[PDB]
């Protein structure tokens, strides 16, 4: 119990909000059951009453001891002080819903008899239930499992409410009076839940309604069953579609590429190379275009992720040891990552040079011996190759040697006009790069 | 007078004429089929039909006195309004819907022809009101009850044509006291209609050829029409949930990315908390696309109405020549900064300004956190990248290390945006002189 | 002769050959499974089958003399047309489809390709595409329900009429022995099975149980697919209206969140009411972004050349229409105030604009649809006490529509001929000589 | 010790040869456990198939012991490293739990060897990657899933009917001492009938009378609703997903149609754009090339664009004496469009922003007005070089010198001006050849 709970990073607040959910769902599940079924009898009414006292003191102790500890952001800065937190809570609407939820009808049971229709104000902590849902979906990594569990629980709750309202209709018409109502043989909850399933799923096959109240009940219940079944199967579907929408977008792009290259009759070696690229891209990235996700974010967010991953990779390499930090960080924003299959060339001895590769999670092999098969060095991850193309106008020495990708190399490219427009803003870093060129040649 | 067809007087008339069309469709198909309604409540249908007839005559008068846009101006010449009303097909629909011609509502069945008023009322309300998804659910449920009610009256008319109680499929023998009540007739016909059109089918099977063919055609109309309106209700629920679903798919995508790349946990929770700040303060939507679809004077007026009041409390207040200020208001973009990230680093290349709005940020030093001043709400920082001369300082770089203390929201006035904004003005020169005083002090 | 596939004669032949294919599918399964249409009226099916084989032989002739495209030109030699037709799977299917007596005549169903080509060409040709779409999907579900009715009556004939409870009953009964009740009860059984209502007499044998299981699985999968396609098409019939309503709802959500005042709320809702009631709710260069440049510029010329040929000063106007950009202005709207940076001229298209001096009142001249403005600021008058500025005040009277023309676009479109340059600059010198 | 690789074809052949017994076990183990006649009537057949399945499972462990995995881009072949990386994980734990050794009348003790669902799903993922009809394979895969669910619920209904008692009441399977319901075919096909009518939520079956039957029918209806409606909706989505591309093209056509019917475009031009849509659909040129390859690297995109246009680029006089990197970057920058018959590719005097290369077309150089053909240009040639590259010894600069009309349905390679100037930086020779070609054709035409 601290002085102010940080609601996004508190596992004890997540467990406590779970304990409030296990009182609110107790109320919503066992208020109509005690209200309309003969289960709150003279025997276990003290069991139901001590469960009611436990849930009510969870409500009251939750409000008065956890809710003014909630930190909140006013004007951008995080508010920590307890009087300001208590003022923000007590002049809010969550306090209005909780104080409308905690109005006791405990004075009213002893006057007007024991009846849980008086507990129809305790179903107003839906904002705390939705806060628990949002916090558990923010804590969980695979939130679609909790979303399909929550949609299944919504379906079971609507079937539970329909079972209670069907037992109301059968007790209103009399049990065993007509052929439509519940006959009274077996389990009173199970044989009404079966009717709720076969009505709100709209299966049918039940005994037909006889009189006018049963025809109105069966009409409204099949209509609401059509809409609730359509809406909840649409929710369960959308959830199961948005779970694997990334893999479905990848497979749609892969089938589109394969369909195009099959309609234009490209040979099987090129089709195997494109399928090998798509297989390794889903195997190593789980994503088609990394710039698609790193272009919808702002500049500081993209720069923070870039300085994390790529400044680890470039603080590993020794060729950038004294350059300027904003020039390096704009290079980290400007670094383009491509993937090379095992075997293909990334520089040929004779072509022009416009790229500076920074190898990350790969293995390339330079080849410049007598006949291009002797490996001079095998560059591992976190190295730099392709830096000769700064001086001599790009054509005094175009490309020095062959260099292939020995494995699945994932190089970080850099276009030459982008490197020059980065480097014209830094003449001291240009002098360091000319010093690197003079120690190179 | 000339009724303006964009005014609230015309919308009030669209409400007052979309009431009797709704009445005419529902209760004319009900009265022409259930004879007990027309027999019993005859003074009620004479009063309601006289009211609907005088409102149809007033609709012909209002559509004769309704202006229209020619060369952008409303035509007030009433004879040209009457000729423009005559030269279309709505005049023929109104004349055929207003033919004055006690057990015959077949002469009243031509008063259903004025459906354009009802569809125009639904379109004008769906444009006008602030609860569009609730109105679309109400309009769809109104269409469902039109279809179900009309099919109920078609079933009772087919049962009356075949014969009451001479069959296992038709409505039973209405001379019996249970089946002969009009409320049971209408509610059992609605029960049959919903049970057939929703493809549940808990009705008795047909035994004659026309009942077989009508049940086949009504099953097929029911499955097509009810898959259509089930898809419409699912599309309205998806369009009601789509903004939160798109944001949650964005959070799941960036969390899958940051948990597959193995970034640091503090950077991951900083990005996730900043996105949750964006969702809780509803700044996650962009203004660029929606005000791009809006026209120029309206996007300028709305931008003035929201931004100019915040621009009053900054020092950039200008007593005359406020065209620079309205160009700044058009040239804003609200960007949000999490607490802990730096807005401008010490000694970097500058290309953009910042104007503080609902934030609190302070300059720091190079060694650690040492707040010299705190730039509160209504301040501005930037303006060293406006091509200053070498006055008091050596060169123009971002000359103070400045960090956000809370969740600051800033604007971003770029380089060429400022060179196009504060051109032809000495206000750039006096801003150069105040920032010269800032680099002096 | 040589017919070309993009022609109206080829579309008329696609209709004339899509009639007997649809007839052949529907009524050959009905005849060959119901076995009483034959013995009732053999003569009508004899003359309709003769008409169908005549149209099939003429379809082999038309597909023999149907041209094709190599190097962009229509191939016209009939020997190479016959060779290029004869080397194909469609010629194989037509010569297999020409090999009364309906179980023998089940070969004729192989020409489905002409019916699908008719559906695609009608879809590309007609002006009611969503109505045609849902029409051919209603034809698809009616063909599947009809074929399942015929398959159920054939399995009922194979097992026995009225031997048990599942099958069609005994046809020696005079009520169950009419062809109308046989077809409409088979249609009722296939509707109850394929829409998965159930409610039939239950199967009591192994082949009947297997057929009801396979029929329910085909009904679930295929009818969920096609009736979902009909539902998606009727919900897609209003797509531009739904996109316009989504734009309206998101703009209203922005104005309700950002505390935009009631006057601006009412004015934005009035502008959207104008944009819906005047049918200007579509975006021309957003719907025309896929056309090539010849057809795009030609339809732009075809919709704007009558407006551009009513300008008071112009003779060639082709190179100006494809560089326009139409904007619509509100009533009471200021285009350019007295003294402003001027970057574009405007040509009025069915609008009324005037010139003011006292901020709204004392209008000097009004400028109708056959005029234009903006000829001063972007045109270099090389003097006359003005540079890069606007010396006028224009207020928009009604809902005016006008095309803006940028300075760079007019400079690239004003170098081909100096006659328009000389006339435009002479009118500009006269205008600010009369004003200054 | 030869190490197999998971990107080969022999590993896919092994994935087929091991997804056959996993599908046999998942289909027939619950059926042999729940129908008592399949275990005792057929006895040598399941002994042979179970011996084959156990031998293939032991060989699956011996193959996954020697299956390589990619570390730092390259495959590994250290057998002890592969065995330790295998022995770490839960797939080895599931394989050893699937291969414990566990008369001859109970296959319910053989329920531990349906634990290779990961191997079956790996086969389905690799077939969905490798095949040429992926949407039809996905439809067959989800139809196999709902057939597995219907078969498993049929066997579970017959097991619950056996546990309660045959023919004691109305809901259960009837009395199997009766010779009608006593046959195995009647048992299995009636259990499939009850399973289909429960899981498809039709419910024309006899209703339950006892509480365990009520609980099983409620749980079975809910399992049918959630899982069966999810996979049936996925079947409908994957059938409509291949119609969605043609529906996107048709929605583009209907948007242009409603534009032209709103703006009242004339009839022969409306007919000509309808013929353009009919040509664009009847010649199957609808998929945008650089948009459908918008995420590939430039090497594989250039290999695709060379192996498409190879018969066109072998005829061009540019690409016979130029450099390979210039050829690669130019075919990365070539964006093709298709022109109509009788249209001006270029006017007499215009602002030239691109260069065109012929690709299966036929166009001719017409005069200032009308169709008087001077020189017909077949496939492989090019035009636009005079207005793209500035001739120093010309009578006019950045203006075109000729009128070119297309006679047939031509397809030209649009190569823009700035793309050619950024492609001709370090390749001076081909630029000089185009410069002297433009200079000699301008000295022909003054
Ligand atoms: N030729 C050569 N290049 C090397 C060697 N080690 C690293 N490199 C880099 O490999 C390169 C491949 O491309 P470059 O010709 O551009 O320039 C060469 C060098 O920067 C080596 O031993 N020889
Ligand atoms: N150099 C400086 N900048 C200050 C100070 N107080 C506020 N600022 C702002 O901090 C800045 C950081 O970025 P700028 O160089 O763009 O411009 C500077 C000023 O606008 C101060 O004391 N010194
Ligand atoms: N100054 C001026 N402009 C006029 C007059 N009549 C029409 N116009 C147009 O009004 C204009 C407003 O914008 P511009 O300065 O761009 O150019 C001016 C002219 O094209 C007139 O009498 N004076
Ligand atoms: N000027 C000219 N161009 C020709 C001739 N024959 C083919 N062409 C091409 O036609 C062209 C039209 O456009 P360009 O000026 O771009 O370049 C010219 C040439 O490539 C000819 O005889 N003269
Ligand atoms: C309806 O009931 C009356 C008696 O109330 C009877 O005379 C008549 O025959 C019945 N008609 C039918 C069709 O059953
Ligand atoms: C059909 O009816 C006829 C006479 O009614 C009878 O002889 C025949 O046996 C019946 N067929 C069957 C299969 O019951
Ligand atoms: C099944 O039938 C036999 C005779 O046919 C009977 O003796 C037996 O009791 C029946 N089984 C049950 C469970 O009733």
């Amino acid at each position: 119990l601290p002085n102010s709970i940080d609601s996004y990073t508190d596992r004890l607040y997540l467990l406590w909000l779970l304990l409030v959910t296990l009182a609110y769902n107790w109320n919503c599940c066992f208020i109509p059951l005690r209200l309309v079924f003969p289960y709150q009898t003279a025997d276990n009414i003290h069991y139901w009453l001590i469960a009611d006292i436990i849930c009510d003191i969870i409500y009251l102790y939750d409000m008065l001891f956890i809710q003014p500890r909630l930190q909140f952001v006013r004007g951008g800065d995080i508010i920590v002080d307890s009087n300001e937190l208590r003022k923000h809570y007590r002049t809010s609407t969550k306090f209005q819903l909780d104080v409308a939820s905690i109005i006791p009808f405990d004075i009213c049971y002893l006057f007007f008899g024991f009846n849980p229709m008086f507990r129809a104000n305790r179903m107003l902590k839906y904002t705390s239930f939705f806060e628990f849902n949002h916090h558990l979906e923010s804590i969980m990594d695979k939130a679609y499992i909790y979303r399909v569990i929550r949609t299944t629980g919504y379906l079971l709750f609507i079937l539970h409410i329909n079972a209670c309202v069907y037992y109301w209709a059968s007790n209103y018409e009399g049990i065993g009076t007509t052929r439509w109502v519940y006959d009274g043989e077996g389990n009173e909850y199970l044989r009404c839940y079966y009717w709720a399933v076969r009505t709100l799923i709209t299966i049918g096959g039940l005994p037909e309604p006889q009189t006018l109240f049963e025809i109105v009940f069966q009409l409204l219940n099949f209509f609401s069953g059509v809409f609730v079944f359509s809406s909840l199967i649409g929710q369960m579907r959308d959830v199961i579609g948005a779970a694997t929408a990334n893999q479905n977008y990848f497979r749609a792009c892969m089938d589109d590429t394969i369909a195009y290259m099959n309609n234009y009759s490209i040979p099987k070696l090129v089709q195997k190379r494109v399928r090998t690229w798509y297989e390794y891209t889903w195997d190593s990235q789980r994503m088609l275009d990394e710039s698609d996700l790193l272009k919808t974010l702002p500049t500081t967010v993209q720069l923070a992720l870039a300085i994390d991953v790529n400044f680890s990779i470039i603080s590993k390499v020794d060729l950038f040891k004294g350059c300027d930090t904003q020039m390096i960080y704009d290079m980290l924003l400007r670094l383009k990552s491509v993937l090379y299959l095992p075997g293909d060339f990334v520089c040929k001895k004779g072509e022009i040079g416009k790229e500076m590769y920074i190898i990350k999670h790969g293995e390339v092999q330079v080849l410049g011996g007598p006949d291009g098969t002797k490996v001079l060095v095998t560059l591992k991850a976190g190295s730099v190759f392709g830096e000769i193309s700064l001086l001599a106008a790009g054509g005094g020495n175009r490309r020095t040697a062959n260099v292939v990708a020995h494995g699945f190399a994932n190089l970080l490219t850099l276009d030459k006009k982008t490197l020059q427009e980065i480097l014209v803003h830094y003449p001291d870093s240009e002098r360091i790069l000319m010093k690197k060129a003079r120690v190179l040649l | 007078i000339v009724v303006d067809p964009s005014s609230n007087l015309y919308y009030r008339w669209l409400t007052a004429i979309a009431l009797p069309v709704f009445y005419n469709w529902y209760l004319l198909i009900c009265r022409a089929c259930f004879d007990e309604l027309q027999s019993e409540y005859l003074m009620l249908w004479l009063v309601l039909d006289y009211s609907a007839d005088v409102l149809y005559v007033l609709d012909v008068l209002v559509r004769a006195r309704t202006g229209f846009l020619e060369q952008g101006l409303m035509v007030s010449d009433t004879n040209r309004l009457w000729q423009h009303y005559k030269t279309t097909t709505q005049f023929k629909l109104d004349v055929l819907s207003l033919v004055p011609t006690t057990n015959y509502p077949e002469v009243r069945f031509n008063r259903l022809l004025k459906f354009s008023r009802l569809f125009e009322f639904f379109d004008r309300t769906e444009t006008r009101t602030n609860y569009p998804n609730m109105f679309r659910i109400g309009n769809l449920v109104l269409y469902i009850l039109i279809i179900i009610h009309w099919n109920a009256c078609i079933y009772f008319a087919i049962s009356k044509f075949i014969g009451f109680g001479t069959d296992s499929w038709v409505y039973p023998n209405i001379s019996i006291p249970e089946h002969g009540r009009l409320s049971r007739k209408y509610i059992y016909s609605l029960y049959w209609s919903t049970l057939t059109l929703t493809t549940i089918g808990e009705t008795p099977p047909p035994v004659k050829d026309e009942e077989y063919l009508f049940v086949v055609v009504d099953f097929l109309v029911g499955v097509l029409i009810f898959a259509t309106i089930v898809g419409n209700v699912g599309s309205m629920i998806s369009n009601m949930n789509a903004s939160r679903a798109e944001f949650q798919a964005k959070i799941d995508s960036i969390k899958q990315y940051m948990q597959f790349r193995k970034v640091t946990k503090d950077l991951e929770t900083r990005v996730i908390r900043w996105f949750d700040y964006l969702w809780a303060n509803k700044k996650t939507v962009d203004e660029k696309e929606v005000l791009k679809s809006l026209p120029d004077k309206l996007k300028a007026e709305i931008a003035i109405n929201v931004h100019l009041d915040t621009l009053k409390k900054v020092r950039i207040f200008q007593d005359c020549e406020a065209g620079l200020l309205v160009e700044l208001v058009l040239k804003l973009r609200p960007t949000v900064f999490s607490p802990g990230d730096y807005i401008c680093k010490k000694g970097d290349i500058g290309k953009e300004m910042y104007i503080i709005n609902e934030g609190k940020l302070a300059v720091v030093a190079d060694d650690g956190v040492t707040q010299f001043v705190v730039l509160s709400d209504g301040s501005y920082f930037g303006e060293i990248s406006i091509l200053n001369i070498k006055g008091s300082k050596s060169g123009n770089r971002r000359t103070a290390n400045i960090r956000s203390i809370g969740y600051s929201d800033l604007f971003c006035l770029s380089k060429d945006d400022l060179m196009e904004a504060l051109t032809e003005y000495p206000e750039a020169k006096k801003a150069l002189e105040e920032k010269g005083r800032q680099i002096l002090m």
